């Protein structure tokens, strides 16, 4: 009885033979959906709207209808696959919204621009969007203070909280519940801006997801990360928010300059990175007590590419317990070999490092993910050797190991350098997969 | 008495360092077969999770019925936020606790070269993870099953596979064959004298690196495995601080220590105790 009644009420008709056989196992969730107080929900949506999208050309009735209209579309849906979608997405709203966006009701919680310019110029060594974003960013500002444990910021905004003379548009975050937050956000927007929003998952990116408007205009990105990772990610408390330690972000930047696309964007407008770089260098200088002074003293730990096997060997004995590091340029290959070594313990940090790290019979095994620049025939360009050190250093910090001497030396080695032309670069490995998505008005989910 | 102390349990066939001559003379747990499958696939999928390959993947399981345990795998990764699309193909029907889920597609069809091509054109360009537990056994049956598994891989071109791997007995040899290169994962809670293992592979991009299996290899298999099942598996691992020191739980411990959890635990032993209980409570194994 209970099953049939529940389903009969939700669908607004006697469950058909097939509909009852399928939905029968959803009865529980379906109940929560039916019982859910829409009236309260409609209010929170309005309060959220007035506070973060006050300027959104709308008047209550419109919103109220959209919402009620949605929690009832099951009623006019006869395709079973569409039905599962509606019940899945209704469930995310019935079970999470209040805690994620609802809570947002009563809001509660330098001079080295010089040195930066130098390092940047020496690196600029080579041959050369929704209106809803202000609103979403103001919301994320409050969101980050109310969700210190599940959400944490990195990038421009983060550095902007340390030095206001930093522009910023996209507020970048890592979360333990990306899928949910974004679905809730997608819905909130959809309900306020009557016309559809689409979120999609990008392959070749680790646990990434974006919400775009009706016209493909990026609204906001996010990376899902598991508690394990969130816990070991080097963070700092600033303005009731968690920020990825600037020190760690500095290392990522070094790693990224190895990517051709980065250097290319650099030559477009060098001054961009100056302000960011400058801020991060100051933080390290002041916080860790690092001094700058042509302290190149054995920098590029020394890298050598194995052209045919797409493996770069990094001598690391003058810094770490392990003698060398084998940096693979093909993830699948690295994974296959680690499996050949019967190593079921590799340290993984998902999006943060974009690779696993393994230390076997005293050797480190890892993958890079960025292009590898070359000075000449078979020679790693200092920008990549330097980029390779940063990658390895990320691991040290994530494991609270030794990481100051070389971080200092690495940074100094970037000083008073001569632009060195790029002879060539390796191509990053192809990362296959489907571009999945969630089309709410079409009741479709494909991954 | 017959107890023992080891650094680690035997995880893969190549680690078994001894052999005994098989004896034509030689399980005691309910749903043990389900626990066996559960652990090995949880271990498999988990490894793939760890190396970034599971995310956003479509998992194709052929010969999945009844597959009760899969509901546990699905719920496990679902709650971890790992995006996965499950596709189960079997000539027979699966457990109904798998129906009524958007992320899992149940197919009741006997697969053949023809059908495989079709679902690949359908799935593409999705990244495919293959799990084969197909069957019919006689050596002739096994060879046909293995030949079929090789067509699957070549058709679906999965990024990784877990295949049922049991070498034909030397005394029942027919001819030599080829299987995908990979690690041969041993299975805890497998029948008392089963020599069945799980061939784990992570592919590159060209060949599926086929290696030949001979009657001589079939003999080593039988020996090593008889030694494991007969000697090793029947021991109590005295240096294993756990409610159950049976070797099988020791082997299970090292598989579960690699599994991921949203819930935080002080020690690894607390995590394992949690997972085992969850697993047994689910499989309804006291």
């Amino acid at each position: 009885n209970i099953t049939l009644k529940i389903i009969e009420t939700y669908l607004g008709r006697v469950p058909s033979v097939n509909e009852y056989h399928m939905l029968k196992s959803q009865a529980r969730n379906i109940q929560k959906i039916t019982v859910f107080n829409k009236d309260i929900f409609v209010s929170l949506v309005k309060k959220n709207k007035k506070r973060f999208f006050s300027d959104v050309n709308t008047s209550a009735s419109e919103i109220k209808d959209r919402i009620l209209s949605y929690f009832s579309k099951q009623t006019q849906t006869y395709n079973i696959g569409k039905l599962f979608t509606i019940i899945e997405l209704q469930s995310v709203l019935v079970t999470t919204y209040t805690d994620i966006l609802g809570v947002l009701t009563i809001k509660a919680p330098t001079s080295m621009e010089e040195l930066a310019r130098d390092m940047l110029n020496s690196m600029n060594v080579a041959v050369i969007v929704s209106s809803l974003v202000k609103n979403v960013n103001k919301l994320m500002e409050e969101y980050l203070r109310r969700h210190n444990k599940s959400c944490i910021c990195y990038g421009s905004y983060s550095l902007y909280l340390i030095n206001p003379n930093i522009r910023y548009g996209d507020i970048d975050i890592l979360q333990t519940n990306s899928r949910t937050f974004l679905i809730d956000l997608a819905f909130l927007i959809k309900f306020i801006t009557g016309n559809n929003i689409i979120l999609s998952k990008i392959p070749y990116l680790r646990n990434y997801m974006v919400i775009k408007d009706e016209n493909d205009n990026h609204i906001i990105d996010s990376f899902n990360i598991r508690q394990d990772t969130m816990n070991v990610v080097p963070k700092i408390f600033i303005d009731n928010i968690y920020i990825v330690d600037p020190t760690f972000q500095l290392l990522n930047m070094i790693k990224m300059f190895s990517q051709i696309d980065r250097l290319e964007d650099l030559s477009k407008d060098p001054e961009k990175f100056n302000a960011r770089m400058a801020t991060m260098l100051e933080y390290v200088r002041y916080t860790h007590g690092i001094v700058f002074d042509g302290k190149r003293n054995n920098m590029p730990m020394k890298c050598i590419i194995d052209e045919n096997n797409r493996i770069v060997t990094v001598t690391t004995k003058d810094y770490f317990s392990f003698k060398k590091c084998l940096v693979y340029l093909d993830e699948n290959v690295l994974s296959s070999d680690i499996l050949d070594l019967n190593a079921d313990t590799s340290c993984d940090f998902e999006s943060v490092t974009n690779s696993v790290y393994l230390i076997h019979d005293n050797i480190m095994y890892t993958y890079f993910s960025n292009t590898i620049l070359l000075s000449d025939k078979g020679k790693v360009h200092e920008i990549s050797a330097r980029g390779l050190c940063a990658h390895i250093l990320l691991y040290q910090m994530l494991t609270s190991g030794e990481y100051k001497q070389c971080l200092s030396d690495l940074l100094n080695s970037m000083m008073n350098r001569d632009k060195i032309p790029i002879y060539s670069h390796t191509e990053r490995d192809k990362k296959p997969g489907r571009h999945g998505f969630i089309n709410i008005e079409k009741d479709i989910i494909v991954f | 008495m017959d107890v023992v102390s080891l650094d680690k349990p035997f995880m893969y066939f190549e680690e078994i360092d001894n052999e005994l001559d098989y004896e034509p003379e030689s399980k005691k747990l309910p749903y043990q077969g389900q626990l066996k499958l559960l652990l090995g696939e949880l271990f498999f999928l988990s490894k793939l999770q760890r190396h970034g390959i599971l995310d956003g993947a479509t998992v194709v399981y052929i010969g999945s019925a009844p597959g009760t345990h899969i509901r546990y795998l699905r719920d496990h990764f679902y709650n971890l936020g790992v995006i996965i699309k499950w596709m189960l193909i079997d000539g027979r029907h699966h457990d109904p606790i798998l129906n009524g889920l958007r992320d899992v597609t149940l197919v009741t069809r006997f697969v053949d070269e023809e059908y495989l091509r079709s679902i690949k054109k359908q799935l593409h360009p999705s990244k495919i993870i293959l799990i084969s537990d197909v069957a019919s056994p006689s050596t002739a049956d096994l060879l046909s099953n293995y030949a079929l598994q090789n067509v699957m891989i070549s058709i679906l071109n999965p990024v990784a596979s877990s295949l049922k791997w049991r070498c034909p007995f030397p005394d029942q040899w027919i001819k030599d064959f080829y299987i995908p290169h990979g690690n041969k994962m041993l299975q805890p809670f497998a029948p008392s004298y089963s020599a069945e293992m799980r061939l784990l592979s992570i592919y590159t991009g060209e060949n599926m690196r086929l290696t030949r299996v001979t009657k001589s290899d079939a003999v080593n298999y039988e020996k090593k495995m008889y030694y494991l099942n007969k000697i090793v598996r029947n021991k109590v691992v005295v240096n294993f601080d756990y409610p159950n020191q049976e070797y099988d739980y020791f082997h299970m411990y090292f598989m579960l220590r690699t599994v991921y959890c949203n819930k935080t635990f002080p020690t690894t032993k607390a995590k394992v105790l949690f997972l085992q209980q969850s697993i047994f409570r689910f499989l309804n194994i006291p």
